[PDB]
């Protein structure tokens, strides 16, 4: 969840909103072990919970989000219908366990392709085209994450806004991301540069991943 | 003598409006058929599977013209090869369809196969049925038969499946044409159609457009 005025600008100069809870825990092996874990139903509830008893006069709020690489467990299933209940008026998507799982109203896969599969074991990404028509599948499609603008990239970012054009279930998506993590450093003579991971002496780091 | 009159054009051309040669005639086999009073009139052959299709029932609806009589009977019994798999026999009379009662000029035999061998294009497994009309105590009124393929065709969520699996239709259109003969078809070039076909991975064709 962001700063509380964050809304009110969103509300004021028109933007969509998703508002995501923040419950994110991509180190643990396999990811979803303390999502699908009972004992830490209640952390992740309150995460949840407060989000929308906070941000749920906002226009500007269209969807819900359950939050960010988690795997998918137990914990997500119920905490969707919780939203479900208490909120009809918003969508709710979680992205985690394969973009289209029971916790999610919207295939909303990070990084999925145009027309080619990735196809990962457990948690594949489908060509964003293949993933519409799969047997049975019927819900719309928006990437919670795509064309990632690290460095000198989106490259091939006009295949993505093509197949959004022709495709009705194709509905867009949120390019990741907006502004490069950096900080400001100062050398010997006072002169700021931009910092990336390590500089700091942080260690263990992931450097410019940040950026 | 026969005398027939065939007309070229008629009403019937108007749903006959095929990219293809126009022509006219009679174009395909004429043949006599000798049947007893007491006939066979109609046979239904249909073949259901239990979930991994290790088991299935053929259901036989066999229906008769004449003089209804309880001696009567119907055996229906499938071959595979040179070996009878199944049999079943049975009197006319079906059961109760509606306030009327039943048709009384027609049965159907169940016969149970276990483990049976399925039919597709890439292994066309046959069994025979032979449908006997028959009086109980044993006198052949008239045969008649069929090759029976165990298999079963269904879309299920959202695919055509066979025998439970998704089918990839390497497909033609194929037209009824000779450059000798026009529209007369032969055995020695159908089987000259369908050996190409198969030889260049084809495993469907549709009829079209007749
Ligand atoms: O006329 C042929 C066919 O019947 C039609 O459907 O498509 C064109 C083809 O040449
Ligand atoms: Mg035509
Ligand atoms: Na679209
Ligand atoms: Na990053």
């Amino acid at each position: 969840p962001n700063h509380p005025l964050w809304y009110t600008l969103c509300d004021r100069y028109g933007l969509y909103v998703v508002d995501e809870a923040n419950i994110e825990t991509h180190g643990m092996v396999p990811m979803n072990r303390l999502t699908d874990d009972p004992r830490w139903l209640p952390a992740m509830s309150e995460r949840v919970t407060r989000m929308v008893q906070r941000d749920r006069n906002h226009p500007s709020v269209i969807i819900w989000s359950l939050g960010s690489e988690s795997g998918h467990g137990a914990n997500h299933d119920a905490l969707y219908r919780w939203i479900k209940s208490v909120d009809p008026s918003r969508p709710v998507q979680y992205e985690g366990g394969g973009a289209d799982t029971t916790a999610t109203d919207i295939i909303c896969p990070m990084y999925a392709r145009v027309d080619e599969d990735q196809p990962f074991p457990a948690v594949p990404k489908w060509s964003i085209k293949k993933w519409l028509s799969l047997p049975g599948e019927t819900r719309p499609l928006i990437l919670c994450e795509y064309a990632h603008a690290m460095g000198n990239s989106l490259g091939g970012f006009a295949k993505y806004w093509q197949a959004f054009r022709q495709y009705p279930r194709l509905q867009g998506g949120f390019v990741w991301d907006w502004v490069d993590q950096s900080l400001i450093k100062y050398d010997e003579n006072g002169n700021p540069w931009s910092a990336y991971g390590g500089d700091f002496g942080d260690t263990p780091n992931d450097r410019q991943f940040c950026m | 003598r026969l005398a027939v009159m065939v007309l070229r054009w008629s009403d019937g051309s108007y749903l006959e409006d095929q990219d293809m040669w126009r022509m006219s005639g009679i174009f395909r086999d004429v043949s006599l058929l000798h049947k007893p009073t007491t006939q066979i009139s109609d046979f239904h052959v249909a073949t259901r599977f239990n979930d991994d299709f290790s088991r299935a029932v053929l259901e036989a609806e066999v229906q008769m013209c004449g003089e209804l009589r309880d001696y009567l009977r119907v055996t229906v019994s499938l071959w595979q090869g040179e070996t009878q798999v199944a049999s079943g026999t049975a009197p006319f009379g079906g059961e109760i369809i509606d306030e009327r009662g039943g048709y009384a000029d027609r049965v159907t035999l169940r016969l149970n196969v276990e483990n049976p061998k399925l039919w597709s294009a890439e292994i066309p497994n046959l069994y025979r049925a032979v449908v006997e009309l028959h009086t109980a105590d044993g006198t052949l009124i008239e045969a008649e038969a069929c090759d029976v393929g165990f298999r079963e065709v269904r879309i299920e969520n959202g695919l055509l499946l066979l025998n439970g699996k998704p089918l990839l239709i390497r497909g033609v259109n194929r037209h009824e044409h000779h450059p000798l003969h026009g529209q007369v078809m032969d055995e020695q070039t159908m089987v000259q159609d369908i050996l190409l076909m198969k030889q260049n991975n084809f495993n469907a064709v549709r009829c079209s457009h007749y």
